[PDB]
């Protein structure tokens, strides 16, 4: 998901 | 001491809050009370000034404004996500649970912070570049003219509590770490973090608002009030998507609004 992607970016 | 650590946690959250949110309540009230030295916000109070502001800061105005709020929401979700990642223990939670906490908690945080940019007469937009009057916002045709009244009503009462950015940083952290969100896989670690955050909020309020009787209890109630605001907002959305076609929703919001 998009939220997951935002969460993973340092 | 345990209390000393709760203050260090409070400070950590505040510093994180400052790094994640460009427009703080302190700066916002300065703009709203006319004390800032920066460029004054351009006031949008009617169709003509909206046109002028649209250059300073195809679709009908009502939809343009509604979609404008949606775009700001997309930006806010990203700021809130960055803030969440700074809450001790958050990034170590099951990743799907992090998603879940944000999915069900972001709007509650958006409306909390929106209150910081509002007064009885209007709301600051685009990081203080503009100020849109409350009257103009409700003068919009149906169903858009009722869109924000519930938020303004909440803000006036919320702002009467006079919280500052330090109080807000912890308040927001508590809400994000809500163990009762639907579908959480591991509630215990979330609850343990929130319990510590709640202890930090309690101490923060006792120290920062010593005379404010029952402020902690009042904030717990505001947390409940915020969920009701989101509930009404979601319902108004359905009513909008049920009559307003051709309206495309940002994918980030589509994800959040899905099964919610
Ligand atoms: C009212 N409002 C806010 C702040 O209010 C919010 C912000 C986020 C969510 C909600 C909400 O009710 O869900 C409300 N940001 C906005 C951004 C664009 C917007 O629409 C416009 C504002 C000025 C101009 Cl020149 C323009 F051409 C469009 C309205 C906005
Ligand atoms: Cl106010
Ligand atoms: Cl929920």
């Amino acid at each position: 998901s998009l939220l997951k992607k935002l969460l993973l970016a340092p | 001491p345990e209390s000393a650590d709760l203050r260090a946690l409070a400070k950590h959250l505040y510093d994180s809050y400052i790094k994640s949110f460009p427009l703080t309540k302190a700066k916002a009230r300065a703009i709203l009370t006319g004390k800032t030295t920066d460029k004054s916000p351009f006031v949008i109070y009617d169709m003509n000034s909206l046109m002028m502001g649209e250059d300073k800061i195809s679709k009908e105005v009502a939809i343009r404004i509604f979609q404008g709020c949606q775009f700001r929401s997309v930006e806010a979700v990203q700021e809130i996500t960055e803030y969440a990642k700074s809450i001790p223990g958050f990034v170590n939670l099951d990743l799907n649970d992090q998603v879940t906490l944000l999915k069900y908690g972001v709007h509650e945080i958006i409306y909390t912070m929106l209150a910081s940019l509002m007064n009885k007469d209007g709301v600051l937009i685009s990081e203080g570049q503009g100020f849109m009057t409350r009257e103009f916002l409700k003068s919009l045709r149906k169903p858009f003219g009722d869109f924000m009244e519930p938020k303004f009503e909440f803000a006036v009462k919320f702002n009467a509590l006079e919280l500052d950015d330090s109080d807000l940083a912890i308040f927001i952290a508590v809400i994000i770490l809500s163990g009762d969100r639907p579908g959480l896989l591991n509630v215990k670690p979330i609850e343990d973090i929130q319990d510590n955050l709640l202890q930090a909020l309690e101490l923060q309020l006792k120290l920062n608002h010593p005379e404010s009787s029952q402020l902690f209890a009042k904030l717990l109630q505001k947390m409940t009030d915020l969920r009701q605001i989101v509930t009404e907002h979601v319902q108004l959305l359905q009513v909008i998507k049920k009559t307003e076609t051709d309206m495309s929703l940002h994918p980030l919001l589509q994800e959040i609004y899905k099964d919610l």
